[PDB]
RNA sequence: GUGAACCGGAGAAGUCAUUUAAUAAGGCCACUGUUAAAAAGUAUUCCCCACGCAUGUGGGG
């Protein structure tokens, strides 16, 4: 896609003031506070009116908030299941590993509205283990096409491939 | 050229061609349609009963050479079938098991006299009675009269003029197509060969059912040299249309201006110079919309409308500003925008 | 004539039914994962409650000899009671335990008076207790759930004659399914040592599992079967129907309730009289998803009303219509979105709903059918 | 589910009572739509109704079982029933594009 | 003349046909396993019914 | 009318009981938004229609 790449580049073009504006609004909707709505509209609407396959409003809002609180540099080949597999194959397999596995597996039963907080938990686990990179574009596409079966199959397959190295 | 052979396609979700080893309770398919099986299908096509067929119609029909090509060789599935005696008189229940061939396809070629083949093909286009595959609980999934006849040659040549149909893109295929053919006389090899098996599928009578042995030979075929792989038609996977609206193609850019002239440059609810257009019914987008699907609005009212339908879960029927039920919420959102917006942020972002 | 009850309920975070692994019971419906309460849980939790106390005329146990022993006040005949029961046909499964027998609490006196009798033998004693067991099918709970008692015969010496021990059920309870997708969650607990001085440290994180869901519940009672099951008592059948409705409205399965305490109430009860049974579970093949402003219960009731209207307009026949009442607590949740009303009544009190149901069924009154009292104990 | 009825065989079975044959066809059309198997319905109570019935008249017999050669996968803006009906519609469209005319129009 | 009837019917979690073991009856089609209600079960429900008796 | 036709694997069942994730931490040190303007002493006001045509009067968007 190209709307996603432009959206991510625009998000990384922000400075500390607008990042703080987005950071103050975690856990909130889009139609609540005017400064957040204005910032997100001015960042997203030209891309939507240009590219027909730009990310939807809810997905783009969720990625904007996650980037605000969990600022990671954009890199290719650093998807969420790969990093979760790399982290998960370092703990004992009796107590901690089933807990982290259950936390990762909760995401399959949630829709796109109720997914900011588990993703925040996963990214907090990533940040606790000295991670400084993430693939925002691939995560945005996966969240955009989520209720399908092949996307979840590829998600779990990438997790298994990272876990069984 | 007069037709010589006749083609029959036998394919269904379930089918079963019984064999002689089914004697008491367990009923087994052999591997493929038998001569007696297909010559009950042809008899039921021309409406010949169980009587009056043995003396006249069966001897002429049994004077044929037929061969079966097998694709999707089928997976045998067993069924626990109970027959309730009572509901002699007893409350007993009889148990049995019946075998079916799941996901199978067979191509039968019957070669013989021309006008007999023409009569058979004319009968198959509108059968007199119901046509099934072995047992009455198994209807075909593809039409039996699907391939045209012709003045072909011996059965190996007749089993090569039909393409191998597929169903979806990644459909796995076999490299080998086994085929089962009737043995052929000719007085050079007058005695039966070593690799010939014996099948009990030569029908004589049907009401006191009578079958006779028939020598059966086996051969093979390879895809790409004898049969050419065909392709599926139509669309299998069904998806809703769900056309995401586009604001860059020419058709929408002209429809939007036409709507902006239909309403005389005035926002609908607050009556200010309109600068944008908001959709109501979304099931026309992509460049096919009508001017009655669109409503003219200004920046403040369209921002209020966008706020009012962010996470409301509306798929095709969005907010209609002309509706007098949405007036209060739009006015309240407009008041909030007027009270809390900052022009400096928007001017700085662009 | 069939009386059907469709209920919409929403439950607090709890665990009302668990499998062998402890996780809450789930199922698959519409290609997505739901949450399930098994039908045998609902039936047991309804029939064992403070609202069904007067009609608990049945018992289900393997220790019938213990019942015989406790029915008397002496040293009794406990060993030969078990020997007689072994002679009956309730043989030990792999030389262990017994077979479940459902029987009325009334006829145990006949068992006590027959087994203790010394003017007979073991074979005649076994035949007599079999005869009195086969004629213990008069109880309100046995008239709904139904019975099927069949010995394995491995111990049938062609000396004990058996009879029609099967009772056709009158009540069909469906498995409760959630109206939305299922979101299970894990509660993490640590048992704390009361002594302040531990002088040790080790992780002992436990694992408990719970979930919250909006359940759709479906019941069905055959009125003509209940008359035959209760031999022709209209008053007892009406009392059982009313008490079952009142119990099902205000009871919950007593699962992990001392730690979760999720005694919630239904937000909608629709009672319909029909000629053929119909289930409205197809309303929720599309799962209910929350939006910017919505109750989960309001959206579920709206989907139910949409499908009910579609079925009523689609499967309509003037030979046998359907008339139904819709109950919500003080009309909190109307059937629909204040549009396309279908229900012939709108009750706002549960007692009035049960009274109207009884009035349509036989013209009885709830204060009138309470006089038909079964075994209480 | 698929059903077939032979009109000529039924008429010969009734030897000419065409009104009785029509009444039996109507009775079966009602019964096969509003009857369910009795297996374990006292514990599960799956008294559901058809979500669409298509009655067709044609010369050769056929079954639209090849429509669901791909298992139905559910998406966000659909349920299982609508997608099954959509696949049936696509197969009917393909069949009427391929097998039609020949002085024999089909009726749905 | 050949009247054909096609139906699409979604069912609640149930067990309408059984093997000799107790599982629901299944079959194979398209590369997966599919739940199946047998032909002779459906014919027995249509026959001997109160609708077909009235 | 096809080892085929005719054909239910059916009746039945609470996984219930017990449990704090607890004890602790400053996000700290530095930064002009600067340089500019008559809503008015003009020389064509963006379009249509009545009249006789001395840098002509009336009427309507
Ligand atoms: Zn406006």
């Amino acid at each position: 896609n190209r709307g996603t790449v432009d959206f991510i580049a625009s998000l990384e073009n922000l400075k500390e003031g607008d990042l703080g504006i987005l950071r103050k609004l975690r856990g909130a909707r889009l139609d609540e506070k005017l400064p957040g709505f204005d910032l997100f509209s001015a960042l997203w609407w030209p891309l939507r009116q240009k590219n027909q396959r730009a990310p939807k409003r809810e997905v783009a809002w969720l990625i904007a908030k996650l980037f605000a609180e969990f600022r990671f540099e954009q890199r290719e080949g650093a998807t969420l299941p790969i990093l979760m597999g790399g982290i998960c194959r370092k703990l004992e397999p009796k107590k901690e590993l089933p807990r982290v596995l259950a936390r990762f597996d909760q995401l399959a039963s949630l829709d796109i509205m109720q997914m900011e907080e588990p993703l925040s938990v996963i990214m907090g686990i990533l940040r606790k283990h000295q991670q400084v990179c993430l693939d925002w574009v691939g995560l945005t596409d996966v969240l955009s096409f989520w209720e399908q079966e092949p996307v979840k199959r590829e998600w779990s397959d990438s997790f298994i491939k990272a876990y069984k190295i | 050229a007069p037709p010589n052979t006749l083609f029959l396609r036998l394919e269904g979700a379930l089918q079963s061609w019984g064999s002689n080893e089914a004697k008491f309770a367990l009923r087994r398919t052999a591997d493929a349609p038998t001569k007696s099986g297909v010559l009950g299908l042809l008899c039921a096509a021309m409406g010949i009963g169980r009587a009056e067929a043995a003396d006249s119609w069966l001897p002429k029909l049994a004077n044929l050479r037929m061969g079966v090509r097998i694709d999707r060789p089928g997976i045998r599935w067993w069924d626990f079938h109970t027959v309730g005696a009572g509901q002699k008189t007893r409350a007993e229940t009889l148990l049995s098991r019946r075998e079916y061939l799941a996901d199978a396809s067979f191509l039968v070629a019957l070669q013989g006299e021309p006008e007999l083949v023409a009569k058979l093909s004319a009968a198959l286009a509108k059968p007199v009675w119901a046509i099934y595959l072995g047992r009455k609980s198994c209807p075909p999934s593809r039409p039996v009269c699907e391939h045209p006849p012709g003045f072909y040659n011996t059965l190996e040549e007749a089993l090569s003029a039909v393409p191998l149909q597929k169903r979806w893109h990644n459909e796995p295929l076999p490299q080998i197509l086994p085929c089962v053919m009737d043995w052929i006389p000719g007085y050079d090899g007058e005695h039966a060969p070593d690799d010939a098996e014996i099948h009990y599928d030569l029908p004589v009578s049907f009401q006191p059912p009578r079958h006779l042995p028939r020598f059966v030979i086996r051969r093979e075929l390879v895809v790409g040299e004898d049969v050419q792989v065909s392709r599926e038609t139509g669309t299998s996977v069904w998806r809703p249309k769900g056309t995401r609206a586009d604001y860059n193609n020419s058709e929408y850019k002209k429809v939007r201006a036409e709507r902006l002239v239909m309403d005389h440059a005035a926002c609908m609810v607050c009556k200010a110079p309109a600068t944008t257009v908001q959709h109501v019914n979304y099931r026309r987008a992509g460049g096919k919309e009508i001017p009655e699907d669109l409503r003219a609005l200004c920046r403040l009212c369209h921002d209020a409308c966008t706020m009012l339908e962010y996470g409301s879960g509306m798929t095709t029927n969005r907010i209609d500003p002309c509706d007098p039920i949405w007036r209060e919420r739009i006015l309240a959102k407009r008041k909030e925008i007027v009270e809390f917006r900052s022009r400096g942020q928007r001017f700085r972002k662009m | 004539m069939l009386i059907e009850i469709h209920m919409i309920q929403n439950h607090s975070p709890a665990n009302l039914n668990r499998d062998d692994l402890g996780a809450p019971k789930t199922c698959y419906f519409g290609g997505v994962l739901r949450s399930r309460i098994s039908s045998q849980c609902i039936k047991r939790s309804i029939r064992t409650s403070n609202d069904f106390k007067a009609l608990l005329g049945g018992v289900r146990t393997r220790r019938l000899a213990d019942l015989i022993q406790q029915e008397a006040g002496e040293t009794e005949c406990w060993k030969k009671a078990q020997e007689i029961l072994n002679k009956c046909g309730f043989k030990n499964k792999d030389d262990n335990t017994k077979m479940l027998v459902f029987m009325s609490k009334d006829k145990i006196k006949d068992l006590a008076r027959i087994v203790l009798d010394n003017s007979l033998g073991l074979t005649e004693a076994a035949q007599q207790v079999a005869n009195v067991i086969a004629q213990a099918t008069l109880a309100p709970d046995i008239a709904l759930c139904g019975r099927m008692l069949e010995p394995n015969d491995k111990d049938k010496d062609k000396k004990v004659k058996w009879s029609n021990t099967t009772v056709e059920a009158a009540l069909q309870v469906a498995h409760a399914i959630s109206t939305h997708i299922a979101r299970p969650e894990i509660d993490y607990f640590v048992a704390a040592d009361d002594v302040p001085g531990e002088d040790a440290g080790a992780g002992h994180i436990g694992e408990s599992m719970f979930a919250s869901a909006c359940f759709y519940k479906y019941f069905s009672i055959d009125w003509e079967q209940l008359v035959k099951n209760l031999k022709g008592d209209t008053n007892l059948a009406a009392h059982t129907v009313g008490a079952f409705l009142l119990a099902a409205a205000k009871t919950n399965p007593s699962g992990k309730q001392n730690s979760f305490a999720a005694h919630n109430y239904p937000d909608g009860i629709l009672v319909e009289f029909k000629n053929s049974p119909i289930s409205y579970a197809n309303a929720f093949v599309r799962p209910v998803s929350v939006v910017k402003e919505s109750d989960l219960v309001e959206q579920s009731i709206g989907q139910l009303s949409n499908y009910v209207n579609d079925i009523r307009l689609g499967y309509y026949d003037e030979q046998s219509p359907v008339i139904g009442f819709w109950f919500s607590p003080n009309n909190r949740y109307p059937l629909g979105y204040k549009h396309s009303k279908l229900a012939s009544r709108n009750i706002g009190n549960l007692n009035e709903l049960v009274g109207a149901v009884l009035d349509y069924i036989g013209g009885f009154k709830w204060e009138e059918v309470q006089k038909s009292k079964a075994y209480i104990g």
